[PDB]
DNA sequence: GCATCCGTGAGTCGAG
DNA sequence: TATAATGGGAGCTGTCACGGATGC
């Protein structure tokens, strides 16, 4: 299972919600190369290779950790899209 | 004895008290040690194993 | 209903 | 009838933990080919994607690095699992691929029940969800140990069974 | 510890009728008119059969299997008849907020007035929302609340006692939201155990788990 | 000819039509390769000064439909024919060494 | 390896050779080797006899021939056409009134020849045609389901050959006839056929309260034509009454032999039935002046008679197989051939009409064209022609002895009911309970059973023994259900001392009823067990202890089996196993005593004692239908001395005339691991070190080059943009080489094909300009190997336009085939069964050392879930186990014929022989008991298996009986907690393998209406999405899976082009678009008159065409 | 089902009847422009009554009609789900007579038109959520 | 107001 | 472009279950 998966959906009032903001999120992470992470060095997200561990390049997985901190606010009508892309945009180019 | 039913009741039961997650970890337990000891406790099938009774 | 039977038998009038 | 899609005969794989299931490499390579050129372009396996996808054309022109950089592609991702016929919504479930040698989909017991199916020469069609959307929703909605219980009876419905109960009441 | 019995009695293989067949006699067998022989097989599996006890049974493996054959299709066809009923229902809403409701009964009409069976009663309440406050054995269950697997045995427990004859309950029969049904007059949903998510899709829920067993039902 | 209606086995399930592939309209594969075709090609017209690139654009058909003359590329720049020509030439010329070192071309 | 055999039953009489039905019935429909004077007028003849003479000048019939094969059966096999004869035909063309006639033999074009084994040759491929079961002609009578006092009469002739008749007494009390669904008084026909109140009176007024109703004044008021005209109008509104119009119509209706015709078998069963005798087939007959009837008034007769209550009638019985007969091979191509011979007639009085009628020949009177056509009809395209199952020999001799009740004039599947489904308690010894299929086809498809015979009017019949008082008579009678009914059967297991009933008290059937009966009550005795059941189902040993429906799947599964290439008869057979190969043609035997003069792996050459010396090829590694190799390995040796029957080779597969469908393996039943989990079987490697369980597969590829309007197709060498390394196993010709090793991606044969006409895009001419290249005209169209296929190339074939003897389809210049073999060894996924009905993949393959082994070193091949055998309940794999065993120990093998065999006590006493063996040599060897077989002896007896106070090789010889062995674990050493069954199974491996069914795409082919994906593995289809699918989305909550699958992966253009590029690119994929086959709908309900238009929240139209489809 | 051994939550079946009983057939038509023996959804003759009361008319007379699975999905307002079920011919001649708009309330209308799905992520209740984190919920506070 | 007639549809996959 | 020729020919059956309308 999805770890802490149970508190996940504690977080919201309807399991799709939690689909909903976890997408949107990778979304996110995908445009501007993890640069926007909320997640600390040490908690980010390791991929075992031949060479060693590096970063899991499966956004999913980081959206859910990245959840799982209270580092992350979702919500409806939070912020008009313009600011939101611009400012993300602006603070996180790619 | 652990039968399908009890052993139904005890999942549900820990799926209430616990987590899915947790749950999830008590079913593929059940599973590597169902099939552990299934192996060798030395269930098989023989023909004298159907057993015709003295009262039929 | 049978088209050919209808013509043949509105000839059959001439 | 959709792209990115794959059918096979399954086997049991018993050392396969609830969430994932086994899958052929041959599959996996075809299932995810247009992920695996673009990581092979950011390995030095090809100078480009079209020779990426030239180098696989051919059973003889393909090398180990490819099956290390389809492990890179997968992870953590899931795929769709189905068995005609589908009566409940539990005839598709997603699963973490596991690659596999050999040409069988390797299934999970606890699953068996809910697909209705068994090992007598049963088959099973594969779905790659693509966008971080669908993978969203097959991970958190539809993943294998994410639904315990019949949406019909609040009973159980991934639960112990033949060899299982049998080995537990010995 | 023999193994058929052991079997058939954790649950993993096997039912009486079948171990029966095995070490017992294998019984009456029917004619294609449906009337049965006058003659039953008095062979096991294990002593094996005679080249006419045979015959005379396969008159009903045939009708079984044509039986499966021809009742595979009327279970699909009523599947998609009900998904095309139902697929428009979703849980639109949180609540409806209608006054409404449907009354379980835990007693049915020998002419007399009886407990129903447990399993019954939990496929009525189980994971439904109270409409009204019940007091039963010194405890309040409130209006709202999604009954619980205990409370539910605990309201059986309190009609053992005389206390309660019906449970008042939010049900889809008595949902006032349009095109589809809310949350409260839904309850669990039954997977989760939990409070239904606003958004699920009922109808085909509703559906595939009333066609699924479709194919196990007996008969034609 | 055939009809595509033409029943395949001996259940309703099946039509010969659903055999044949659809050749006319382009693969996605197809379509991904001119689409890189496309940008590969205006990343090589790049190393090229502006000039280099447009009259090669130009004569080659990459803007504008059909290619056009050399003596209308002369009309359009304001040189001499033989300009043109020798400014074409030389792009070539810069085309052929940079892809060379490259060999990002050789998808062709 | 002697071969024991249990069982007291002798059996009287030999199977009848298997494919009779099939070859028999053929033979007596072509008549072939019969001198034409001496014809039957049955078949062919018959239908030749019946559509000549044709009047108007008139063309008559003499007579018939057929030639020889123009080509030998594997050439036609190799060339892709068909197996046939010539047929000639002599006919006279006589000028009525000038008195003149013109002989002349008219070629006919050709008929299919059916080979040695009862199959054909179609167009290259091996074809079945597969007998028909139907409603037998003749008249019925049934219960009206409306109304209980009255009853139905039905008069059915052969299904194309006429129309049915009803006959019904309504509730108004007239009597009345349905023909072409219209109902009128039977009055009025009966006056037509000269028929008078008085003499109808006279014989049918002994009821007379039903005759009354037949009685109308004003019917027999008319003249008998005056009744012939009134019956006219009511039948064919439309037409004017014409006394000569009116007469030609009912005539072909009803007296008209060759338009209404009863089945011979139609004639006998309407004359038993009715108490009477038919001069012809005809239901009446146009002898001078009107019209004379035959079956109408005693059918009325019987209707009445079983409408009254009169004793001696009675209904009949539709699913009763006396009533059903069986339309076979040569029945269902006579008809085609009477279908066409009547298309060939009308163009005959079509030429005869026109054109000179002065100068005419039979030669240009005649068009071979609609014949040719009607039997080239039956046999390509038809349900009844099924392409022939080769993958066994069992196959093939089952697929001959199928019946179906499908095809035309059969059934329609959906419509089918439980009644014809059923069993009826006539299939005894005719069609075989058990085996059909377990699908929706169930009971449709049936098997002829193994002594069962059909006659010439098509009834099944049944061989059973005579008995005279208590005596059982050799003489054997072959009855249909009709006649069985009539007497008292006893079974065949009863005891006899000698001749004689041993039994005070003897188990019989009665129609069908069991009865226990006296020994002097006894009429009939069944022959064998062996009749009851089909020829699959008879080779499944120990059939009494399992029950019927994983009998079923036995029976099916054996034909499923593929030849492996070490194979060995079971090891427990039922002893119809070397027959089964005889009679399939699998193997090559001795034809006269002799000696055997040369021995090689091409050929065999055997001199007899005549002197004459006759030479065998043997079919070495040649290509099924099925694709498993079939091939003949010499079973002698040069100066062999053998005698007449004596194998020269085996079959593909057989061992030493045997029929082998698999292999003898040891198998322990005890749950593994979870690998074994439900049906899932555990394999070890030592089966596939040693080759067990492998199988030869070849697979053929084809391709054309053609001709043109953009240039020739050219098969060669070079092929456009392709390195050496590709080449390198290429013929200088452009073929691939024989002996090469292909993979999936490798060339079999280069073709270049002339690229059409080219707008070369600018970045295309761009970058033909930078790198100054060739810009070849030629593009690969060169075959190469499908994904997950492969081997090494066995055979070319290489036909071109000019050729010495080849003739090609118009437009193609030349054919070339490869064809590419592999060596399959098990692997994971491959379904394994035995003959009990135990099926399963095999889930695992251990090495050897993790592999349960016995006391001394040896491991078992195979481990079963013993969980699979009390739900299916068949028991019959458990003593094939243990009797098995026994025979692994001793080193023999047996025969347990099918419901008289070895018994629980013989397989005992063999165990013990067999533990002698086992434990015996243990001792001598010096070796003491083990101290783990001493822990299982002591949960051994704690379970109750052995006796308490014996020593341990009394309580091993205990388990031993009992069929259990101590098993160590292979990975521990320590052993099982209890004693295991452990012992010999017969284990085949079946025609699914995952190296066939494994398949999967990204992106491939897409259909031309709608845009999406094609279906299929070798189209390199997608997974087909469904409804239920749909439905199982909608019902988790994934909108965005859904709506992917639907538009972005399939039928999306748009989408699915700018999904695989940003997939490519490494960016997420594009919101889907506008699913095309929406749009497809869109134009389909335009081209009906109705408008559909997609519109805003304001109501104001949305264009999803991109002003692509407006002005 | 109970008869069968299996456990079905009788909220299901009740979602099913629901639908069985979801038209009433007018027995007055009072002072609507409907008639007598017309058959319509009980939510719009509810709609209409509470309509017309509030204007101050005569309410719509009207008794409760039960018809089974099959009917009850021909009579359904969408014409694109009731097209695709059964009947295709009847259907789309009756509703482009009556010049029918389908609204896509429902799951199968939205399939065909290859739409995101009106349940589960495409609810319109959670399918507007939006993501931030508190880095860039605070820049963008500033402003 | 009942007997009758016509029209419609009868599970999924895979392979042909 | 010229004897006169003037109303076709095949059919194919062993479901049903309602239902909605049509007809006594
Ligand atoms: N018509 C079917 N629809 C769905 N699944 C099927 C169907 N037929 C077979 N299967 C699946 O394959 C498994 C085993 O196949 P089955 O024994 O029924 O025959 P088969 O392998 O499909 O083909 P065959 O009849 O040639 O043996 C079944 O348990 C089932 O899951
Ligand atoms: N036409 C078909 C044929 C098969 N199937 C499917 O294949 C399975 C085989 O059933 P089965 O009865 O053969 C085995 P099982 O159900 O596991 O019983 P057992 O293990 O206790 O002995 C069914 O459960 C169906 O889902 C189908 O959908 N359509
Ligand atoms: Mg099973
Ligand atoms: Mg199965
Ligand atoms: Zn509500």
């Amino acid at each position: 299972a999805e770890p802490g998966i149970d508190k996940l959906f504690g977080m919201v009032d309807s399991k799709y919600r939690l689909t909903v903001v976890v997408a949107k999120r990778a979304q996110q992470l995908l445009r501007h190369g993890f640069k926007n992470t909320v997640l600390e060095p040490e908690e980010r997200p390791k991929m075992q290779t031949l060479e060693g561990l590096f970063d899991d390049p499966n956004a999913v997985t980081w959206a859910m950790k990245e959840l799982l901190t209270g580092r992350l606010v979702f919500g409806e009508n939070l912020v008009p899209e313009d600011r939101l892309q611009k400012e993300m945009e602006r603070l996180y180019p790619v | 004895p652990q039968e399908k039913n009890s052993l139904k009741d005890l999942v549900y039961q820990a799926f209430l008290r616990l987590g899915m997650e947790k749950t999830a970890r008590l079913l593929d337990a059940l599973k590597y040690y169902g099939f552990t000891f299934s192996t060798t406790s030395g269930i098989t099938i023989g023909i004298d194993d159907a057993v015709i009774p003295e009262e039929k | 209903s049978d088209p050919v039977r209808q013509y043949l038998h509105e000839i059959g009038q001439v | 009838r959709v792209d990115y899609s794959g059918r096979s005969v399954i086997v049991v794989g018993p050392q396969l933990k609830l969430h994932q299931c086994g899958l052929p490499k041959r599959m996996a390579l075809e299932l995810f080919k247009p992920f695996l050129l673009k990581k092979m372009e950011e390995k030095g396996i090809a100078p480009n994607v079209k020779a990426a996808r030239r180098m696989l054309e051919r059973q003889r022109d393909i090398k180990d690095e490819v099956w290390d950089a389809l492990e890179e592609v997968i992870h953590g991702k899931v795929v769709l699992l189905n068995r005609a016929p589908t009566l409940h919504r539990l005839g598709i479930q997603a699963f973490q691929p596991v690659l596999v040698e050999g040409q069988s989909i390797q299934l999970h017991p606890l699953v068996c029940e809910a697909f209705n199916a068994d090992f007598d020469g049963d088959q099973m069609a594969v779905h790659v969800p693509l966008s971080s959307f669908a993978q969203a929703e097959a991970r958190i909605q539809m993943l294998s140990a994410h639904n315990l219980l019949s949406p019909a009876s609040g009973e159980p419905l991934a639960k112990p069974s033949r060899d299982i109960i049998l080995g537990l009441y010995y | 510890f023999n193994p058929l019995y052991v079997m058939a009695q954790s649950g993993a293989r096997g039912n009486p009728q079948q171990i029966r067949q095995l070490c017992g006699l294998r019984g009456l067998m029917q004619k294609p008119s449906g009337e049965t022989f006058e003659v039953p097989v008095r062979s096991s599996f294990r002593e094996g059969l005679t080249v006419l006890e045979y015959f005379i049974s396969s008159h009903g493996a045939r009708k079984g299997g044509a039986d499966t054959a021809l009742r595979t299709a009327d279970s699909g066809y009523l599947t998609r008849k009900l998904v095309d009923v139902t697929h428009e229902i979703v849980v639109r809403e949180a609540d409806c907020g209608t006054t409404n409701y449907i009354s379980v009964p835990l007693f049915q009409p020998t002419r007399s007035l009886r407990l129903r069976k447990r399993a019954d009663i939990e496929a009525g309440l189980y994971g439904r929302v109270l409409a009204r406050e019940v007091e039963v054995l010194g405890v309040r269950l409130e209006e709202g609340r999604y009954l619980s697997m205990d409370d539910v045995h605990l309201l059986i427990k309190a009609a053992e006692a005389g206390e309660i004859q019906e449970v008042p309950v939010r049900s889809p029969l008595t949902c006032q939201t349009r095109y589809g049904v809310c949350q409260k007059c839904y309850g669990y949903d039954l997977s989760m155990a939990r409070p239904v998510s606003i958004g699920e899709a009922v109808g085909i829920v509703a559906a595939q788990s009333i066609g699924e067993p479709g194919t196990q039902l007996t008969m034609r | 000819p055939v009809s595509l209606e033409t029943p395949i086995g001996d259940e309703k399930d099946s039509f010969y039509g659903d055999f044949i592939p659809d050749e006319h309209l382009p693969s996605p594969v197809d379509a991904a390769t001119q689409s890189l075709l496309s940008e590969e090609l205006e990343k090589a017209l790049s190393k090229l000064s502006e000039r280099e690139a447009m009259v090669l654009k130009l004569r080659k058909g990459l803007i504008d439909g059909r290619e056009h003359t050399l003596e209308e590329v002369g009309a359009f720049f304001g040189v001499t024919r033989e300009r043109i020509r020798q400014i074409e030439n030389k792009a070539l010329r810069k085309l052929k060494y940079h892809e060379s070192r490259t060999r990002k071309l050789r998808d062709f | 390896m002697e071969i024991k055999r249990f069982g007291r039953i002798r059996e009287v009489i030999p199977l009848p050779p298997l494919t009779e039905i099939q070859v028999e019935s053929y033979r007596r429909a072509l008549q072939a080797d019969v001198p034409p004077e001496k014809r039957e007028n049955v078949g062919i003849q018959a239908a030749f006899r019946e559509t000549f003479p044709i009047e108007e000048l008139v063309l008559d019939f003499l007579e018939y021939r057929l030639g020889e094969p123009p080509f030998p059966q594997d050439e036609c096999r190799e060339k892709d056409l068909t197996y046939q004869a010539p047929l000639y035909a002599r006919l006279q063309l006589i000028h009525k009134d000038t008195g003149l006639i013109k002989e002349d033999e008219v070629f006919l074009g050709h008929i299919p020849l059916m080979t040695e084994d009862g199959s054909f040759i179609i167009n290259g491929a091996d074809r079945v045609i597969v007998s028909q079961i139907h409603r037998s002609p003749g008249v019925y009578f049934t219960p009206d389901p409306a109304r209980p006092g009255r009853y139905i009469a039905s008069i059915i002739p052969l299904p194309k050959r006429g129309p049915w008749i009803d006959l019904e007494v309504e509730p108004n009390g007239v009597v009345s006839m349905k023909v072409n669904k219209r109902k009128f008084p039977l009055v009025l026909l009966l006056r037509v056929l000269g028929y008078d109140q008085e003499t109808l009176a006279r014989e049918l007024g002994a009821y007379g309260e039903l005759v009354q109703g037949l009685m109308d004044e004003s019917v027999f008021a008319m003249r008998p034509e005056e009744a012939l005209i009134r019956l006219f109008t009511l039948l064919r509104p439309g037409d004017p009454p014409k006394r000569d119009k009116a007469v030609a119509y009912v005539y072909g209706l009803i007296a008209d032999p060759r338009r209404y015709d009863l089945g011979e078998a139609g004639r006998y069963k309407a004359e038993e039935k009715l108490g009477i005798r038919l001069s012809g087939r005809t239901l009446a007959r146009f002898e001078d002046g009107e019209f004379k009837d035959e079956v109408f008034l005693p059918t009325l007769r019987y209707l009445f008679a079983l409408t009254a209550g009169v004793p001696g009638h009675e209904v009949d019985d539709i699913d009763h197989l006396g009533n059903r007969r069986i339309r076979t091979v040569g029945e269902l191509m006579t008809d085609q051939f009477r279908v066409g011979l009547a298309r060939l007639a009308r163009g005959v009085r079509e030429r005869m009409l026109m054109g000179s009628e002065d100068s005419l020949t039979p030669a240009k009177l005649v068009n071979s064209r609609p014949l040719e056509a009607a039997i080239r009809e039956f046999f390509s395209r038809s349900q009844l022609s099924q392409f022939k199952d080769e993958t066994n020999p069992l196959s093939s001799l089952r697929h001959k002895r199928r019946i179906s009740a499908l095809g035309p004039g059969g059934l329609t599947r959906e419509r089918a009911g439980f009644d014809v489904r059923d069993v009826h308690r006539t299939h005894y010894g005719r069609i075989c309970p058990v085996e059909t299929p377990e699908g929706a086809n169930i009971g449709l498809i049936t098997s002829l059973a193994a002594y069962a015979r059909v006659d010439e009017l098509g009834f099944i019949r049944t061989p059973y023994r005579r008995v005279v008082g208590g005596v059982v008579t050799d003489e054997v009678v072959y009855m249909t259900a009709t006649e069985e009914d009539r007497y008292t059967i006893a079974q065949a297991n009863t005891p006899l001392e000698g001749n004689r009933i041993a039994a005070e008290r003897v188990v019989a059937r009665r129609k069908g009823e069991p009865v226990i009966v006296s020994p002097e009550e006894v009429e009939f005795m069944d022959v064998s067990p062996k009749q009851v059941f089909s020829v699959n189902t008879n080779l499944i040993p120990f059939l009494e202890h399992d029950d019927a429906n994983r009998a079923l799947m036995g029976s099916n599964m054996q034909t499923q089996a593929v030849p492996l290439i070490r194979a060995q008869a079971p090891v427990v057979m039922t002893g119809l196993e070397e027959r089964v190969v005889r009679d399939s043609l699998a193997a090559l035997y001795a034809e006269e005593d002799g000696e055997v003069a040369k021995v090689d792996g091409n050929r065999i050459v055997v001199r007899y004692e005549d002197g004459r010396l006759v030479e065998y090829p043997l079919r070495r590694f040649y290509r099924s239908n099925q694709g498993t190799a079939l091939d003949q390995r010499p079973r002698v040796v040069v100066g062999q001395r053998v005698r007449k029957g004596d194998l020269l080779a085996d079959g593909p597969a057989s061992e030493n005339g045997f029929l082998a469908l698999g292999q003898n393996v040891l198998v322990a039943i005890m749950p593994f691991d979870g690998y074994n989990f439900e049906d899932a079987i555990v394999i070890s490697e030592e089966l596939l070190k040693r080759d067990f369980y492998t199988s030869i597969h070849i697979e053929r590829y084809e391709i054309e080059a053609r001709d043109t309007k953009l240039g020739p197709e050219r098969i060669t060498r070079d092929i456009p943009h392709l390195s050496e390394a590709a080449l390198r196993d290429l013929d200088e010709e452009g073929v691939v080489r024989i002996g090469a090793e292909v993979k999936p991606g490798d060339i079999l044969v280069g073709r270049t094909s002339f690229k059409g006409e080219s707008e070369p895009t600018p970045e295309e001419r761009l970058l033909r300009s930078i790198f100054g290249e060739k810009a070849r005209d030629v593009k690969d169209t060169s075959l190469r190997v499908p994904p997950g296929e492969g081997g090494i190339v066995v055979r070319t074939v290489r036909l071109r336009r000019g050729d010495p003897g080849v003739e090609l389809k118009p437009g193609v210049r030349e054919v070339v085939r490869v064809y590419v073999a592999q060596k399959r060894k098990l692997q994971v996924g491959d379904k394994l069964a035995n003959r009990h009905g135990n099926k399963g993949v095999v889930a695992k393959i251990l090495p050897v050392e993790d592999m349960p082994h016995l006391p001394d070193g040896t491991p078992v091949d195979v481990i079963l879930n013993p969980l699979g055998v009390p739900s299916r309940m068949n028991l019959g794999q458990i003593l094939e186990t243990h009797l098995g065993l026994a025979g692994y120990f001793l080193g023999q093998r047996y025969i347990s014929p099918i419901f008289d065999g070895a018994k629980e006590p013989e397989i005992k006493e063999l165990l013990a022989q067999a533990f002698e063996v086992y434990f015996g040599k243990r001792k001598g060897e010096g070796f003491g008991v083990d101290k783990r077989e001493v822990e299982v002896l002591r949960r051994a007896e704690k379970l109750g298996l052995v006796t308490p106070g014996k020593t341990p090789e009394e309580q091993l010889k205990e388990l031993f009986l009992q069929g259990k062995v101590v098993l160590y674990d292979g990975r521990t050493g320590e052993p099982i907690e209890g004693p295991i069954v452990v012992g010999q199974m017969f284990i085949m491996k079946l025609y699914h393998m995952v190296e066939d069914k494994m398949h999967a795409r990204s992106t491939g082919p897409y259909s031309l209406i709608t845009q999406q994906p094609l279906g299929g593995k070798a189209q390199f289809g997608g997974q087909r999405f469904g409804e239920m699918e749909v439905w199982a989305l909608e019902a988790y909550g994934a909108a965005h899976t859904l709506q992917e699958m639907l538009t972005l992966k399939s039928d999306d253009i748009e989408g699915r082009n700018a999904a695989y590029e940003a997939i490519i690119k490494g960016e997420d994929v594009p919101e889907p678009s506008v699913p095309e086959s929406f749009r497809v709908l869109v134009k389909e309900l335009q081209a009906l008159a109705l408008d559909v238009q997609t519109l805003d929240e304001k109501d104001n139209p949305v264009d999803i065409f991109e002003g692509l489809a407006s002005k | 089902y109970r008869a069968q051994g299996v456990k079905l939550h009788d909220k299901h079946i009740e979602i099913v009847v629901r639908q069985m009983m979801k038209y009433v057939e007018v027995t007055d038509p009072g002072d609507s422009r409907l008639l007598e023996g017309q058959v319509l959804e009980k939510w719009d003759v509810e709609a209409l009554n509470e309509r017309l009361i509030a204007e101050g008319k005569t309410p719509v007379a009207w008794k409760p009609l039960l018809m089974g699975v099959t009917k009850s999905a021909l009579s359904t307002k969408s014409w694109l789900s009731a097209a695709s079920f059964q009947n295709t011919t009847h259907v789309l001649t009756e509703a482009a007579i009556a010049g029918k708009k389908d609204e896509l309330i429902g799951l199968k209308e939205n399939v065909i038109l290859g739409r995101l799905i009106p349940a589960g992520t495409g609810s319109d209740f959670v399918r507007f959520t939006q993501v931030v984190d508190q880095k860039t919920l605070k820049a963008i506070e500033e402003a």
